[PDB]
């Protein structure tokens, strides 16, 4: 049910099924906590999909509390990386870089870190399993005292969804925000490129402090072809894509998409589209 | 160099010399944790890092109206007083311009610049302390808004600066707010439209003595009743009231005289203009609901009547402020600017307000501008800022605290000291007998000494340390007239401590002298015992003549024996004549209060001038200021 | 006339919007005041050059003819205050905030609103301008 999860204020594990209760529980719990807490503290809501971010924000509506609703990658950049990069790593490092993950991949941390200084742009990792951005954000928090002070003073609870898709690096940072920074966590995991199912499933069995709650159901790549199909019938589809997508990459993606609008040309554009980021899927695309 | 805890250290200054050696010497006597600041820029104040202290460290005002360049230390509770009324008012305005959005939005006129010289720029810098980050919730409120403007190196300090350069082309002075941990480079405070990030954290409540109560209840009644929850019973009552008010309007329309008028006035309106309208007489409250006109009523217990007493309404206006302070703003730092609360306030209510400001925790941060000593009767753990009478606007600041030793006499001590703060020269006497004599002598010699700034503060049974330290820090001249006393320790015979000498030595910072023993025969009693003690007092006074010379430099006048003996030297024949006694000094000491009054009654103008011009009573000349 | 003053006059705008300034006192609805300008006669009109110089990069070559100055305000139920945020740009869909420092913004440099009221004391009027008239 929902009543007992509202009353609890500690760390909560939500294991809703089929994705029906994800957004409904999040919005309800956020509203209850915001109205109950009269202090200066605010909440941060992080969603894998940028579309979920705006749809969540719409239901809370306008507010001057200073809450943060956005993507997981947008949270670390806006709250941790951009303001406190110079303090943690010296004034040489920049803070006007606009992260993109389709160019300038890094082999390793001891290679990704120093090249970041010169390029003035944030590059992703060639290996999905590890996320360079989040370990950099974790490194900044450990190194900068003001960054640690700001995070504790700003947020008292963090709302996270789709924790089953969370990367290992992302889980490491969120655990850091919990244990030594004493921040309440509200994660949601349904039973992303480098998704690590181990961390979420292992969290339920291992974490005794966390409270496990199950929400009733009623109360893979094909989904990334529906919106382009109806678009054929450009910013909306980017909102469905996980992460903050740079407008420079939009201009490159849009020429691929409009190329599709015979069967043969349909196949090769999906080949490079999958390369940039199924045998039955292309046949389904041919049918539609 | 002045310490944070009031400690003062003297060091030799050399020309063309770095301050690093002085900093190293001070650290060795007591480096990264401590910070050195001179006149608000990094006597030299010190910053002892993680200590229990106020968020507000100091404020610097430059080229703003009177203030050419003024640096004032601050605390959570600050009291500003002095003869310079414009200086006190402008100081409060400088705080409003920095922190109050409503005052700041108007910009700076040409008059707001010092000497109307628009070439010079206005600077108002407030320094804050963030060392107690985890202990203080208000520090977390500021840090959350500030975000990346801080630096981990300077995580303890923070600056909020206001700059303004006049635009001669536009005849306008633009206020630009900056903040940051480093004073050399401060970034602009981010903001959208009319509000900026600073307005989210700081709330300035300006309490003026002339505040309408119903006006005060008008704005806040909205919050007070929407913040609280509403159960089922309240909702039923709320709907029931709406029905009752609707019936009131319906019954009003059913009256013949009202129905007659609104029918007639409708026809009059129709004749005026052919419009299909009607006029109805309806009660304003019944249209807007009961909430529109609800107001508090003072109800005397046992009395059915409701009363809209002026003094009762004045005091209760503070109760609303107290009530709101508990729960209205839990998300921002609230600063109260209380200006002249004593205006049209009874002195008993002034003491009541004093207890609220200092004893209670309702007003965590405030700046109080006052002219009445009664508002300072309960003062404690507050910062006292005194504006000097000079037009140059000099401000002296002292952090007022009452120690645990003085806790039992705190009420009596504060009442006496509060009046002395509003004075230029304060003479510290012991009891009423000294006050009776000095008041008579000053009456015949300098009758308007109180007008010029003189004040006779009497202190008894306590060391002068508390009074002198406060008066000296505030820039008030203090004169001490005490007498050489010998006090016998309890349970020990024939041993006395130089209580009179020790008090003066303690003022100089020296340690107390050891107790001395005096051998007297058991038969020696009464007058014979007293004169033996006087002989020892005279010997001790001669022995420590070097220390007595030091006291004279510090405006400390120690009597050789006591005031009566000094008085006898000044007027011997006159005192002997009116006392009609062989030994007037012994008789005067028998009943000090009554005999001094009798002596004062029979004193002539010539005798009063003889006392005034005598060398022993040089304190009177110092108090007068000649 | 007040809607024009709120958009262009700094003195009126600095006070923000009360609850009464919203339609039907409905705080939920947001206030929008949009002024559309024409910059086609760029070389003929000197006043067009005055606006273009201040605007700088808020324009686009595709929409070099049309410009928008928008006033947007959403009431804050917590603070009981309606903040006025000015935006401008050549494209109506996306307008950037008008840059400014402190109390003044870039728009106050280009636009001057002189409000002539029916009753005005002559010497009161001459007092302000006698400074400029002779210096």
């Amino acid at each position: 049910s929902r009543e007992q999860i509202i009353k609890d204020g500690g760390n909560i594990l939500v294991t809703a099924g089929a994705g029906s209760g994800k957004t409904t529980i999040l919005v309800s719990k956020i509203e209850a906590d915001l109205k109950e807490n009269k202090t200066h503290y605010s909440i941060a809501a992080v969603t894998f999909t940028n579309k979920a971010a705006k749809e969540i924000e719409g239901r809370l509506g306008y507010s001057s509390r200073g809450n943060f609703i956005g993507t997981n990658d947008g949270f670390v950049e806006s709250e941790i990386i951009r303001p406190f990069i110079k303090d943690a790593f010296g004034n040489d490092y920049p803070d006007n870089f606009t992260a993109e993950y389709f160019d300038n991949q890094f082999a390793s941390y001891d290679k990704g870190l120093q090249v970041l200084k010169y390029q003035n742009i944030l590059g992703t990792y060639s290996n999905p399993k590890k996320n360079f951005k989040f370990q950099l954000a974790l490194d900044i928090l450990k190194k900068s005292l003001v960054a640690r002070q700001y995070i504790f003073s700003k947020y008292f609870k963090i709302f996270i969804d789709e924790y089953q898709d969370s990367d290992k690096d992302m889980h490491n940072l969120f655990m850091y925000l919990k244990d030594q920074l004493k921040i309440k966590l509200f994660i949601v995991g349904d039973p992303w490129r480098g998704a690590e199912p181990e961390n979420f499933n292992g969290l339920i069995e291992n974490s005794t402090d966390f409270n496990k709650y199950h929400l009733t159901s009623n109360f893979p790549n094909a989904t990334l072809l529906k919106e382009v199909i109806k678009y054929v019938k450009i910013y909306d589809l980017a909102a469905e894509i996980v992460g903050n997508l740079s407008s420079r990459e939009i201009k490159e993606i849009q020429k691929i998409i409009n190329e599709l609008l015979n069967q043969v040309l349909i196949n090769q554009v999906l080949i490079n589209l999958f390369a940039k980021l199924d045998t039955r899927e292309i046949t389904a695309f041919t049918e539609v | 160099v002045a310490g944070q805890d009031g400690s003062v250290v003297q060091f030799k200054i050399k020309r063309h010399t770095p301050l690093s050696k002085l900093m190293k010497a001070y650290c060795e006597r007591q480096m990264r944790q401590i910070r050195f600041r001179f006149d608000g820029q990094p006597t030299i104040d010190v910053f002892q890092q993680q200590t229990g202290g106020s968020k507000f460290s100091n404020i610097t005002i430059k080229n703003f109206r009177n203030f050419e360049k003024v640096n004032i230390n601050l605390d959570n509770k600050n009291v500003i007083f002095g003869m310079n009324d414009i200086g006190k008012t402008n100081f409060l305005y400088a705080l409003r311009f920095l922190l109050d959005k409503e005052i700041r939005k108007f910009g700076f006129n040409k008059s707001d610049y010092h000497k109307h010289d628009t070439s010079k720029k206005i600077e108002i810098i407030l320094t804050l302390d963030l060392s107690n980050y985890e202990k203080d919730e208000d520090t977390k409120k500021l840090i959350s808004v500030v975000k990346g403007a801080r630096t981990s190196a300077n995580a303890d300090v923070f600056y909020i600066a206001l700059e303004s350069k006049y635009d001669d082309k536009e005849l306008y002075g633009n206020i630009i707010l900056k903040w940051g941990s480093e004073l050399d480079n401060l970034i602009d405070i981010p903001g959208r439209g009319n509000i900026n990030a600073l307005d989210n954290v700081f709330k300035v409540i300006y309490i003026n003595p002339l505040v309408d109560l119903d006006k005060l209840f008008a704005q806040n009644k909205k919050y007070i009743f929407e913040e609280s929850q509403g159960n089922e019973s309240d909702e039923g009552i709320l709907n029931n009231i709406k029905s009752l008010t609707d019936q009131v309007n319906q019954q009003i329309g059913e009256m013949t005289i009202i129905k007659g008028f609104q029918q007639e006035i409708t026809s009059e309106y129709r004749s005026l203009k052919k419009e299909e309208v009607s006029i109805e007489l309806k009660s304003e409250m019944a249209i807007k609901g009961f909430f529109s006109d609800i107001i508090p009523y003072i109800k005397k217990d046992g009395d059915s009547n409701y009363y809209p007493g002026d003094g009762r309404r004045k005091m209760l206006s503070y109760s609303i402020y107290n009530y709101l302070a508990k729960k209205k703003y839990e998300d921002k730092i609230v600063i109260y600017l209380i200006e002249e609360p004593e205006i049209s306030l009874h002195r008993s209510m002034q003491i009541a307000l004093s207890k609220q400001l200092f004893e209670q925790s309702t007003y965590k941060y405030f700046f109080l501008s006052t002219h009445s000593p009664e508002l300072l009767y309960e003062m404690d753990n507050t910062r006292l800022i005194r504006v000097h009478s000079t037009e140059k606007v000099v401000c002296s600041s002292h952090m007022y605290n009452v120690e645990e030793a003085y806790g039992s006499v705190k009420k009596k001590l504060n009442k006496a000291l509060s009046s002395a703060l509003f004075a230029e020269r304060v003479l510290l006497i012991e009891g009423p007998s000294e006050k009776i004599l000095f008041e008579k002598v000053l009456d015949e010699v300098e009758p308007e000494y109180e007008l010029n700034g003189g004040f006779l503060l009497e202190v008894g049974g306590t060391y002068f340390n508390h009074y002198v330290c406060t008066l000296n820090d505030l820039g008030i001249t203090h004169i001490i007239k005490t007498d050489n006393d010998l006090k016998s320790k309890k349970g020990k015979k024939g041993v006395y401590e130089l209580l009179g000498l020790n008090r003066c030595l303690n003022l100089l910072g020296r340690e107390n002298l050891d107790e001395i023993t005096i051998d007297i025969p058991e038969d020696i009693k009464g007058k014979k015992k007293k004169e033996r003690l006087n002989e020892r007092k005279k010997e001790i006074f001669k022995q420590y003549k070097n220390e007595v010379g030091e006291f004279l430099g510090e405006r400390i006048y120690l009597s050789e024996i006591d005031l009566e003996n000094d008085l006898y030297s000044a007027i011997g024949e006159s005192m002997k004549r009116i006392f009609e006694n062989e030994d007037p000094v012994h008789y005067l000491q028998k009943s000090k209060l009554f005999n001094m009054v009798e002596l004062v009654n029979n004193l002539s103008t010539k005798d009063c001038f003889d006392v005034f011009e005598h060398e022993k009573f040089a304190c009177l000349k110092e108090l007068v200021g000649s």
